[PDB]
């Protein structure tokens, strides 16, 4: 074993690529099927409740990554990786589970949809920041801020794409639910074998246990922190639970694209699997915290 | 903020361990692995050898099994890679390369590595 992967084989590289890049259209199209700034309007008038939400789940992200890399020792690049990792919008994931158990969608979305176009601008910053706590900073030099901005407004197009057909005909939205869903699925289960088959040897180098604690426990630090500082905030239950599960699950699509166009694949390898396990267990921990809040509300 | 720097000069036919050395001047931090490469004329970098400076853990590329090692002098800032006697076909220019990430598997691509010595030119 302790082989690297055998790489130098483009064509799977390339149908990564884009089936990560289209997936980023795909959702972030999704967050443009939401209607805001009829409520961006409203909530100008008190968003220091919303600001608060916003504020905390941008620092705890990578405040969270950096202890829990700083208490396992993590080598550096992987720490690096959970950094990235910490800091990502994450928004429809968390839209449908407060949805399926309740809530108003309206502030969800438009705390997903402001943590996306402020996403670059504290991202840059925030990396800058806790690049330098690894050790002394050694990734200073190696930081793409051109090429992390440049994949940050890729990401953005179709949220003007969404925000442009808000102006135009809503209807296009009847359509677009069906859509979603099946693209979705069909991009998870696509990521999920090709990402499997690509690379076999360096799945074992991805499996490390403190991969799987951090990407356990980090998210559900996430929920009870959020927790924990919305009852600070004498907020109600509910906007308390929405606020703590919307932090809970980030955006993997949204990291991931970035692991591998800003830094070699090489460099990333088997890495890149990390968000994926992350991902699938932030969606059992949510159900199991919905089912468990369900059995909490009873009795 | 590395200073590399090369020293061999074994320039003979089949049976010549060769003496390789390759002084490391700079910040020693941990979790910086360092390789050696080659420059035969006309076709690009390739990796042969590595070892991370930290843990002590060392790889070997195919041509090389049983034929190279390396060895770490952390103490004295140093790497030792003691090529065994080979066959004429070798003879190419090696270099010295290091990068700061630390990874469990072997860093190998040849565009990732930064800091370059002044890599001896060897014939064999």
């Amino acid at each position: 074993f302790t082989l690297p992967p055998n790489f130098g084989k483009r064509p799977t590289d390339l149908a990564l690529s884009v089936i990560l890049v289209v997936m980023l259209f795909i959702i972030m199209l999704s967050l443009g099927c939401t209607m805001e700034f009829s409520k961006i309007k409203a909530h100008l008038w008190k968003p220091k409740g919303l600001a608060i939400a916003l504020v905390a789940q941008y620092g705890i992200m990578p405040l969270t990554a950096f202890v829990l890399g700083k208490v396992f020792r993590l080598n550096n690049i992987e720490a690096l990786a959970i950094l990235i990792c910490g800091c990502s919008p994450g928004g429809n994931l968390s839209n449908i589970f407060s949805l399926a158990m309740k809530g108003d969608m309206n502030l969800s979305i438009v705390m997903t949809t402001c943590s996306t176009f402020l996403a670059l601008g504290m991202m840059p910053l925030l990396l800058y920041i806790y690049s330098r706590g690894i050790y002394d900073g050694d990734l200073k030099d190696k930081v793409p801020y051109k090429g992390i901005v440049i994949s940050l407004v890729l990401v953005l197009i179709p949220c003007t794409i969404g925000i442009v057909l808000k102006s135009k005909r809503p209807q296009y939205m009847r359509y677009v639910i069906k859509g979603g869903m099946i693209i979705i699925l069909l991009c998870s289960v696509a990521v999920t074998v090709l990402s499997a088959i690509n690379v076999g040897k360096s799945i074992m180098f991805a499996m490390t246990p403190h991969l799987i604690a951090t990407s356990s426990l980090m998210p559900f630090i996430g929920f009870l922190l959020g927790y924990v500082l919305s009852a600070l905030f004498c907020l109600n239950g509910r906007c308390r639970r929405t606020v703590s599960m919307e932090t809970g699950c980030q955006n993997v699509q949204l990291c991931s694209t970035i692991l591998n166009v800003a830094f070699p694949p090489e460099v990333i390898g088997p890495l890149f699997f990390f968000p994926l396990l992350y991902m699938i267990f932030q969606l059992g921990e949510g159900l199991l915290l919905i089912a468990i809040f369900w059995c909490y509300e009873k009795f | 903020q590395v200073q590399l720097v090369e020293s061999g000069g074994g320039l003979v036919q089949a049976g010549g361990s060769l003496r390789l050395s390759c002084a490391v001047s700079g910040r020693t931090t941990a979790n910086y692995n360092m390789g050696w490469f080659r420059q035969a004329p006309g076709k690009e970098r390739e990796f042969v050898a590595g070892i991370k400076w930290s843990s002590g853990s060392t790889y070997v590329a195919d041509s090389a099994k049983g034929r190279f090692t390396i060895s770490r002098d952390n103490a004295k800032n140093s790497v030792y890679l003691q090529m065994d006697s080979l066959k004429p076909e070798d003879t190419a220019l090696y270099y010295c390369a290091a990068n700061y990430y630390g990874v469990s598997w072997f860093l190998i691509s040849p565009s990732s590595y930064d800091y370059w010595g002044q890599g001896t030119q060897v014939t064999v």
